[PDB]
């Protein structure tokens, strides 16, 4: 549940 | 026929130019007139009869009552009349292929919600009908027996693929393979669209049809027409999945379209083409394939991944696409980089050497974005380029640009490994600073990506934030005052992983001072079933944990929430369990944490927990977790068992006749983690029954044995095993020790390995009890045992002179001839050791 720009 | 009062008819066509004005009032007053209408039910008839019937009108107003009958359908079909019903279906099915588009579209946006919402056994004249209506002569009425038939295939897909209805895609499917072909390219764009649902499910009438399906497709490589493109595309995609086999034969022929259309003008048939090459990219025959074209594709990807000057409007003042060709593009670029490892950065370097130092800020944006997305798999090839740019991107971190600054933080996360791994005053300190910085950031997306970045370099730098400590929760804590929603849930992970990276270091009344207020303000006024009390409860059990004792202040609230929420999710689990048609089943995970916070305050605060324990009936909660049928839980509460048994023994000894045949039962390693933990906590009630134990030791000791000669048990659990014998032979070595020679072997063997520690202690006093009871179970299988002993580098006194009598007890009995011989097939530091140690 983190920032991931690829998902 | 059916004839409408004209009387009333000429009424709902009042209502009907109405619903029609600009004026927002007067739409607000007839709507609710109009929804007052559903009640009765003829009414249904005169909609279906002005949109079908009165040509007399308006068109606007005719589709309008189309649409209102449709909405009509939504809410209240159960309602509906048999003979309304029938009527509409009828007169629906007449003029499917009605002059007018917009009549069309209304007449068929009934049907197909009619479908759906009552459902399609109850309307069984309609696929036939369909089917026989694409045939038609008139076009109008093919295109639009096909529209309908293609959102019936997206909405019914797994029923037509059932005998619910005889098995129609038998003889549709066929039907449409033959409609790739036609004059019209909305005909051919529905054919392909109705056919793509099945390919995923493997549907039986067209994986034998494959052949005819494929030259089809190849057929329409080279349409003009974006929505036929589109579909090829998707089922290109699909087919990759499914029936790899039947198109890899034409692999690079595909493949070079595939990046023709990744370039695309119109970016839906991009995005879709797209799509391609991550799911290609999971493929074990891939690497091969693909290599040739790398050279092609990695820039139409790389190209891909800036903002367009639309994406960057919506930005400023989430308010996006959650999937776009900028997140497929760069998603790719990610598996791409974990197959190809360092072979890819020949055809990346160079692009991102441009883009990271490039003037305008959306191309460095995506040179970043790029570097982010190979760390993972082209980590290696990277280390040399990183003393340049790790200090590049802390520098980007204050960029005037917002998006900018975000990224950063996140590529930055992406090397903390590396970062971590060096003199920490190089790379770690300058950019622990600006990260601290950017959670404060004035923007909300900053604070998202440099919190986030935050818990994971924490993760990886551990130890090390020993020095910042102050200076961390100083920010962590004032960004309370700011964050809101998902980036406060982001804070807690935050918190949590600093509390798990720490750990004791973070004890100091100083810290608990800012710290804990903030986190039980909000603990309280966040709601039981709120989206927001698992990451808090997350938080809390970490930072508990952490702090130890000096958590005790503050657990009385936090017990308290605990323990209501295993019962009332329980109280659920029941009604579900007898009515579950009238009773939502609960969500264990809620409880599972509980049981694993309540388990941390437990260890943590030892005995001072155990007035709240005699408060509450903690203890029958965990009698019910334990027959919970979920493995999950019934491990968290044997975990918390052995817990409550070290912190308080005494409010549990009452239970101990219900738990241990319980305990009895889950020795059984086919769920590991609940035999790990059962056989922990009987070890761990051993030590505090003592001799009172020895009812118990019957129902489950054959089944310790069991388990320690038991061959491919992972390390961790026959070193519990072998703790827990030994703990059960400390204190009632009459019933333990006979069984000593089926043991003694495995049970050295698996705990000459572990660290001189109480555990270790506990059992060994046991070994040398049943070895005194039953000198002759270890006589076979001395050397095991001399092994054992010697692994101990510092035994208490005590300890040390019980394998002293028992190492000379032996040497007595076999006498000194015999013991040198013995110790010869002593490895050099196990003989020297006991020679010298224990004197032998």
């Amino acid at each position: 549940t983190r920032f991931n720009p690829l998902a | 026929e059916w004839k409408p009062d004209e009387q009333g008819l000429q009424q709902i066509l009042q209502l009907l130019k109405e619903s029609q004005s600009p004026d927002t009032t007067i739409q607000r007053t007839v709507q609710q007139k109009l929804e007052q209408l559903n009640q009765y039910p003829d009414f249904n008839n005169y909609l279906i009869f002005v949109l079908t019937k009165l040509k007399s009108e308006d068109e606007p107003t005719r589709s309008l009552s189309g649409l209102i009958l449709k909405n009509n359908v939504k809410a209240h079909f159960q309602n509906f009349p048999n003979g309304v019903t029938d009527f509409i279906k009828s007169e629906c099915l007449n003029n499917i292929g009605d002059s007018s588009p917009l009549i069309r579209a209304t007449v068929g946006i009934l049907i197909t919600t009619i479908a759906s919402k009552g459902e399609l056994q109850n309307w069984p004249d309609l696929l036939p009908k369909l089917c026989s209506l694409l045939d038609s002569e008139d076009y109008n009425t093919c295109e639009g027996a096909f529209g309908a038939l293609q959102k019936i295939c997206e909405d019914s897909a797994e029923i037509l693929d059932s005998d619910v209805l005889d098995r129609p895609l038998n003889i549709m499917i066929p039907k449409f393979l033959q409609f790739f072909k036609h004059s019209s390219p909305k005909i051919r764009s529905h054919a392909v669209a109705c056919v793509n649902q099945f390919i995923i499910s493997r549907t039986q009438a067209l994986m034998l049809h494959i052949d005819s399906f494929i030259e089809n497709l190849f057929a329409l490589a080279g349409d003009e027409e974006p929505e036929v493109r589109k579909n090829v595309c998707r089922a290109l995609v699909m087919l990759l999945e499914v029936r790899m086999d039947r198109l890899l034969p034409h692999m690079h022929n595909i493949v070079e379209y595939m990046l023709q259309r990744t370039q695309d003008q119109d970016e839906n048939v991009a995005l879709e083409a797209c799509e391609f090459w991550l799911t290609l990219a999971e493929q074990p025959i891939c690497k091969d394939v693909l290599v040739r074209h790398l050279p092609k594709l990695i820039p139409v990807l790389v190209n891909g991944m800036k903002y367009s000057d639309i994406d960057i409007i919506l930005l400023k003042g989430d308010t996006i696409s959650d999937w776009n060709l900028r997140k497929c593009s760069a998603a790719a670029l990610d598996v791409l980089a974990n197959v190809y490892r360092d072979e890819l950065l020949p055809h990346i370097l160079p692009l991102l050497k441009e883009l990271l130092f490039h003037h305008e800020w959306v191309v460095k944006e995506s040179g970043i974005l790029v570097l982010g997305a190979i760390a993972e798999g082209c980590m290696q090839g990277m280390i040399p380029y990183l003393p340049e740019l790790i200090p590049h991107l802390i520098q980007c971190l204050s960029d005037k640009k917002a998006l900018v600054r975000s990224i950063t933080c996140w590529t930055l996360s992406r090397y903390a490994h590396w970062v971590v791994s060096q003199p920490p005053d190089t790379y770690l300190k300058p950019l622990m600073t600006e990260l601290l910085k950017r959670i404060l950031d004035s923007n909300k997306r900053v604070q998202e990506a440099a919190c986030s970045a935050f818990a994971t370099l924490e993760e990886e730098a551990c130890t090390e934030l020993v020095p910042y400590l102050a200076y961390i929760l100083d920010t962590l804590v004032f960004a309370f005052s700011k964050y809101q929603h998902k980036n406060l849930l982001i804070l807690y992970d935050a918190i949590g992983t600093l509390a798990d990276s720490v750990g004791h270091h973070l004890n100091k009344p100083e810290y608990i001072q800012m710290l804990m207020p903030p986190l039980i303000q909000k603990w309280n006024m966040l709601k039981d079933e709120d989206k927001d009390l698992f990451p808090l409860l997350e938080c809390l059990s970490s930072v508990a944990t952490a702090l130890q004792s000096g958590f005790l202040p503050y657990c009385e609230p936090v017990y308290q929430r605990c323990v209501n929420l295993v019962q009332k999710t329980l109280a659920q689990a029941m009604l579900n369990n007898a009515q579950p048609d009238q009773y939502e089943a609960p969500d264990k995970d809620f409880m599972i944490v509980a049981l694993d916070l309540l388990s941390g305050l437990a260890e943590g605060l030892g005995g001072n927990i155990e007035q709240l324990v005699a408060r509450s009936n903690i203890l029958t909660l965990m009698y019910q977790c334990m027959q919970d049928k979920m493995p999950e839980v019934r491990q968290s509460s044997f975990a918390l068992l052995g817990d409550l048994t070290k912190a308080c023994f005494q409010h549990v000894k009452p239970c101990i006749a219900d738990f241990m045949p319980i305990l009895g039962t889950n020795l059984n390693p086919e769920f590991i983690s609940v035999c790990n933990n059962a056989t922990w906590a009987i070890g761990e009630i051993s030590i505090q029954m003592g001799i009172e134990m020895q009812p118990y030791i019957p129902m489950v000791l054959h089944q310790l044995v069991e388990i320690i000669n038991r061959p491919n048990t992972p390390k961790t659990l026959l070193e519990n095993t072998a703790i827990t014998i030994g703990r059960l032979g400390y204190v009632c070595p009459q019933e333990v020790a006979p069984m000593l020679q089926q043991f003694i072997r495995p049970w050295c063997t698996s705990l000459r390995n572990i660290r001189d520690n109480e555990e270790k202690d506990s059992a060994f006093r046991g070994i040398c009890t049943m070895i005194s009871v039953n000198p002759s179970g270890v006589i076979q299988d001395f050397i095991f045992f001399c092994d054992a002993v010697a692994s101990w580098i510092n035994p208490k006194d005590d300890l040390r002179d019980m394998f002293c009598k028992i190492l000379h007890g032996f040497k007595n009995q076999v006498g000194d001839e015999n013991w040198r011989r013995f110790s010869d097939q002593f490895p050099l530091p196990l003989k020297e050791r006991l020679a010298a140690f224990y004197g032998v």
